[PDB]
């Protein structure tokens, strides 16, 4: 059969999507390092200055061979799947679009063509760099289970999941939801931090770097806002409104999250039903106690003709059968919703029984 | 209030034949409920004890109290 | 039958209901238009401020004749509708006051009656342009399919759902939540920045026009107030109030739609209680065989004498089974909800069989 | 029977739950109107602010007394509730206590006992009439149908309801949110401002009076915080931290409502279930039809031998079948939650059935 | 039985788990009250600043002294649980990790080895002593009853609930919910205002001790952020990012607790149900009647022949049947809500009547 | 209308059998609805007494209505 | 995909007998999808006329489409 | 803890008789498990091996093992 060579493309495509990965990430390092160097260095390190803007275009050449390399798996994964023999057939025309939309997107360095300012023309190409972070929801796809299987691609074309990122993001949402909401606003506020330190540098006074913004940026997601620093410029401002409604929807987040996080399960509902069941016996037989003790001290005080010292104990008296009523009728839709836990089950197995009964 | 008091009796019923053990009519207000005294407990079996064979039928019991 | 009139006339309404929207959206536009340009251009341009100023007048008198024949289709359905031979009957009191009430809030234009800033009294008039926002949910429910269909009317009247405005408000909210509270928003933020420059000019030093004010309304509405600007007049306090007050009802609306859009469904639950399944099967084996293989090593160094080198297999032994409990206890109700999810759908069936196994 | 004398008591209970609230919301106004008299006019208007300050005494004496024959209704309502013949028995010791705490609590006005300032003694003394503010739960409850039928009081001790103010919550809450919701907060602003401007008045400049600080407490409510202006004295930071507790609590209860607001019931989920029925079957039909076509026209351009144009239509005619399997496997799984919905009551119906069709 | 002597050995953790945390905040307060000394008196109290600073090191002592007998019962419980004879046995190699992690944590008080500030040394020890707060959840588990019955352990091992934190948090969450979230917040604010206040003291003008930082803290927990005074120092800024986070999380769970507590149960949903049902047959017998009234006046002036003054009686009728087909249809909706709530366990006791019918 | 105006009597109808008493169809009117004129009521018994014995069968009620 | 063309075809197979007319035949293409050429039609009406006798067992269609 | 080893045993008795062969009692501590050595595993076939037949009835080998 051909569905061990359809598995056999899906290592050839995880690798792929790794190493590309790698590649953007390393992109991304060398050019917040040339960002900070041109800032601290001045201008008498113009070799490293070239030395490392020339390792990013290799490292980008390296980036734009690895997805030709990844689409002509697919391209492969395609015409082993649905049994072709001719690519021209297998390749599409809005995929076609998709792949140089990929590639352009992935060869936005800023290249070696020619104080500590980048300048109004490469400081938009070098944060046109974060645009690479499309490649990690794929080796997040990739690298999980549910793509990499075709028992699982069964159960999947059974239910038209279609492997979306979505059901990933509700599975590694609902499994691990603090790791992930926590790795991510840190990355967050570093990621936004120094695309505002950019954004704002002020070179009299050194007021903008990421002693300012990472005071500045976590304030604004909070949406706490003390105001003591804003941004100052119109670029500063759009960072900060985009940290301000990531800081929202991941507020909105971590409430259904948290929301999720504290009913109880099956099992747990059984031992706090159980915990409830052996406490309010106790009380059951410590309140009806509390009646009958009354109830008899009334009739001797009431026999013995003291009528001012009966009057206090029929006032007890009528408060213990009150607090025995609430007991009791307290204690028993406990026990109905005991009886209302092992309904359906039970009912599936009596009807088997009966059905057989019949005979 | 007498059905209460059934009722509350009905609690230590653990036999269901309307008799309860002077054993346990002592330990009830003895070890539970809000107080014990050792003379007023043991005027209540001298009280109840029109019988005082181990067993008292309470429902007679709950009529003598009201 | 007359249901294919019935359906006639609901073209003739959904039409006269776009193109009153477009003759309101044009007025509103000419009115943003006039107020910008008397603001920039000062006495010189005087004969443009008669001219846009007049063109406003024609555009609210074609929207007066385009309710009147909106009205008179309603009136002309609900004589099709419950067989009526008299539209004096079919006419009633409240809604012919209701008529004068659409007439007076969609005729509040500034007319060319008679140094930037607009007076006291054409401001509010130029602001009441904009309570004509009401014809776009009028448009909205008749363009949807809900009201423009008897099959969908009957179901409705099965049902009384009585075309309501929030029937469509939940639909198109539970269909598209992204594109919806994403248009809303941002044309909260430009219609509440420019009502706010309106009410905030201050000619001298230029502080009130839109550069503060698309800054000002979006740290308001998210609720960050940095505070670096505030409103300065009393009109302008209470835009920042409204502002506030929409920003929490949205942030509340977000919430909810995030917590909706993380459960699973039906077919979600089945590829994920299918990629635990095996899943945990593989560490009931891998921990079975932990356990096996410190069984007989521990029995090993037993029967060498080597009282030593035991103890610490004894350890992983106990450890081991203890992991191997955890997993089995933890296979086992994975597998008790695989038996709970399909339970009523199979006594549903095996009633109708033995309800024919009974002959 | 007494029940039509037990009923009876309580409209005299509803008469005096009333009127004491009428008798409170009087002392208070009067108090907040000596408040601003003493502070507009000064010590040249030393007639009316003992006229004013004495018919405050009036009206508490009066409260004094609506409460006292309060009580005495609901003791005789516990006579005869639970067969009683003297009252010394129906009184309780707790609820003796009870008594004094609440006609302590209700007579705290500024008496008429002896520069705008109110002074150190009295301004407590005027803020403590705002805890007469307990008396409005005790009216609702009593105005409300729950407490106020002896037929409802069965179903409540059927239930161990109780006659709970919390109840009512729930019902008010669940009935009509927004108006509550409304009057709540707008309740809050008018109180909570007046109160902060007492606490912070500075007769130079006039820097505390309603120009601020209904200003000061939306912004603190919404949780905004400008910041321009702030509490500056001690008592003024208590008042701003407790108005943003209940901004907080009153954004928890809005996310509540507004989550329960957008589902579907049982029968909008019907006509939205049409509605989809309706949307799909078209789609199954079109996209059958997109398959018919590129499967005639691919083997047309196959026979003709032009491979050239035949790739194309072969393209689209994968696209195509894809299409229709997903329109076909996303059909049928609607339909299965069409068969969903109508499990239960036909199963209990066909219990019926084949209960009576074994004889 | 050795399950006498296991719940034994549960008395005697307990109360170590108590007297532990007694020790502890015993320590704690001291280093409140040294931290201050050194403050308010300054070089001249140098005897009290060593008597109170050896005093922390007889009671941190004491702590280590009861953390070894603490464990020393764990390891004999592991003993008489799984039933063993030799302790090298029963200690783990990461368990002897986890002493000697516990004992340092809770060994770094400032000791007595040597204007008013702490210094750069012993103000981290002084802070290292809140790392004791682990010692809280451990009491507080060990108090409840989960762990501390066997007849507890056994349904805990029925349902692999393994004694965790986690329980009792879901536990007392949703039993007490206002207690709970009422003093974890004020002893937040508490703490973190005096840790701010150590981290910004400004001996010139006193502008950093608790009259600041208790204003501080609760504007910034509640997100709303003045800015009249931020934090100064690198060390503020951590602790005023740190109670943001958790301002965010105690509102993320108000959120939750305050949604779960707005809907019914059974039984008010029951009396709401009746509450409603003697209401809609009210107007369903007053709606009926507005019917009949008009259905005869529109007749008689009808056949009195006058047509101006029945067109009126017409649109009433038309009025009056349409709302009381609205009544109609909302009343028979509810009693198919009442019927839909008495499905599962009628059909549950009609199978085991059908059952035995079969006979 | 008439299935409205005959379903509208339905709810008066306690006993099932097409008929209703002049007491219950007076007080229908009378005592809630919109209104009740006394003159107008006795008139309305005046028009609807082709028998007057008490109780009226509505089913010819409707169509003398209509 | 020979399946998934007879599937298709089973969508407008309102008879359950495995034949189609000639009316739907040329409606399906021309009413919906996504174009109609007339010439178009009118020639998969000459290649479809083996029969032309206004009803088309589509089974052998299929197979006479690969 | 002689039930957990005779569960841990059932897990790979996919025949349900009680005995297992010897190629899944090599396999399952060779492939799978913490670690394995292959003198060790031939010592282990060396003391189990009392029969030596490819198939080992293991509820004798637990009671050998304790
Ligand atoms: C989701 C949307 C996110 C939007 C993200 C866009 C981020 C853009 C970051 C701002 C980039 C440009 O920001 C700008 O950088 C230039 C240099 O480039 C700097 O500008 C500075 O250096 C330039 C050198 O040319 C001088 O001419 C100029 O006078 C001086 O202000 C400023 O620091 C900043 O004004
Ligand atoms: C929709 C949201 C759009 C938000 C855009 C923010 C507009 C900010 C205007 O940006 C403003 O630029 C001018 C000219 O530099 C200056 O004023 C300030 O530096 C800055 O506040
Ligand atoms: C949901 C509620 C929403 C409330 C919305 C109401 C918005 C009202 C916007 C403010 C309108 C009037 O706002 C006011 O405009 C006038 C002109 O009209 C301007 O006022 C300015 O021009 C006028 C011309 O008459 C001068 O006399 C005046 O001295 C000067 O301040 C100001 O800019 C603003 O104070
Ligand atoms: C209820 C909510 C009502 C909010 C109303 C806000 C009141 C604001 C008072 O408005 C104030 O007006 C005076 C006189 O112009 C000035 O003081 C300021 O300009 C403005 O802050
Ligand atoms: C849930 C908790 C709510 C807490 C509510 C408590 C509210 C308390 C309001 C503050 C009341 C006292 O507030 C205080 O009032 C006094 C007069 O009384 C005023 O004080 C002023 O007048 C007094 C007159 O005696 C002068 O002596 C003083 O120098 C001057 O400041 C101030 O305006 C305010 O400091
Ligand atoms: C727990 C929460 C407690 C909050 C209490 C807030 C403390 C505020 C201290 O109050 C402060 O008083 C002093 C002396 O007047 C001044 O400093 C300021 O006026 C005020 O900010
Ligand atoms: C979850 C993470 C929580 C992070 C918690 C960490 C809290 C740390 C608190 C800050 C501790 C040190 O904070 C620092 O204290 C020192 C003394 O120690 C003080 O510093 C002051 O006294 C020192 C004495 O040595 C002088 O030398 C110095 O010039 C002066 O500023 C300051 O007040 C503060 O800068
Ligand atoms: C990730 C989040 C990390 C938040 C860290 C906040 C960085 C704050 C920088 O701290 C800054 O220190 C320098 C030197 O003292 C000064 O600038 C200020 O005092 C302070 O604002
Ligand atoms: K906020
Ligand atoms: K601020
Ligand atoms: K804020
Ligand atoms: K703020
Ligand atoms: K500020």
């Amino acid at each position: 059969g051909a569905l061990r060579r359809r598995k056999r493309l899906l290592e050839q495509e995880k690798s792929l999507a790794g190493w590309a990965l790698v590649l953007a990430g390393t992109g991304i390092g060398l050019m917040v390092l040339h960002a900070e160097m041109l800032w601290f260095g001045g201008c008498s390190w113009a070799l490293y200055l070239f030395l490392v803007k020339c390792t990013i275009s290799i490292s980008t050449f390296l980036l734009l061979c690895l997805i030709v390399a990844f689409h002509a798996k697919e391209v492969q994964l395609f015409m082993t799947d649905n049994g072709l023999r001719d690519w021209r057939v297998a390749l599409t025309g809005r995929q076609a679009a998709q792949i140089v939309l990929e590639l352009v997107v992935c060869g936005l360095h800023p290249a070696p063509v020619r104080p500590g300012f980048l300048g109004q023309g490469e400081a938009l190409l070098s944060l046109a760099m974060l645009l690479r972070l499309y490649l990690v929801p794929r080796a997040v796809l990739l690298r999980s289970g549910v793509l990499l299987n075709a028992s699982y691609r069964s159960i999947g074309a059974l239910n038209q999941v279609r492997f979306r990122h979505w059901f990933v993001a509700k599975l590694y949402m609902n499994t691990h939801p603090g790791r992930l909401l926590l790795g991510l606003t840190l990355g967050l506020w570093l990621t936004t931090a120094w695309v505002l330190s950019v954004a704002e540098r002020q070179a009299v006074n050194a007021t903008g770097h990421l002693s300012d913004t990472l005071w500045l940026i976590p304030i604004t997601f909070l949406t706490i806002g003390y105001g003591d620093v804003v941004p100052g410029t119109m670029w500063g401002k759009i960072v900060c409104l985009c940290t301000g409604v990531m800081g929202v929807c991941c507020t909105a987040l971590l409430v259904a999250v948290v929301a999720r996080k504290l009913e109880f399960n099956k099992a747990e509902k059984h031992v706090h039903n159980f915990m409830m069941d052996i406490q309010y016996t106790k009380e059951m037989k410590e309140s009806a106690a509390r009646v009958l003790q009354e109830a008899w001290m009334f009739y001797k005080h009431t026999r013995r003709k003291e009528s001012h010292a009966a009057r206090r104990h029929q006032r007890k008296l009528l408060a213990a059968i009150n607090a025995f009523r609430q007991v009791r009728l307290k204690h028993r839709k406990l026990r109905e919703q005991v009886n209302s836990m092992v309904d359906i089950s039970k009912m599936h197995m009596i009807l088997y029984d009966l059905q057989q009964n019949l005979s | 209030s007498e059905e209460e008091i059934r009722e509350a009796f009905r609690v230590f019923d653990k036999d269901g034949n309307g008799y309860i053990s002077a054993a346990e009519l002592r330990h009830v207000m003895t070890n539970l409920g809000e107080k014990l005294t050792d003379e007023e407990v043991d005027e209540m079996i001298r009280e109840a004890d029109i019988d005082g064979d181990g067993q008292v039928n309470y429902e007679e019991f709950v009529q003598m109290m009201t």
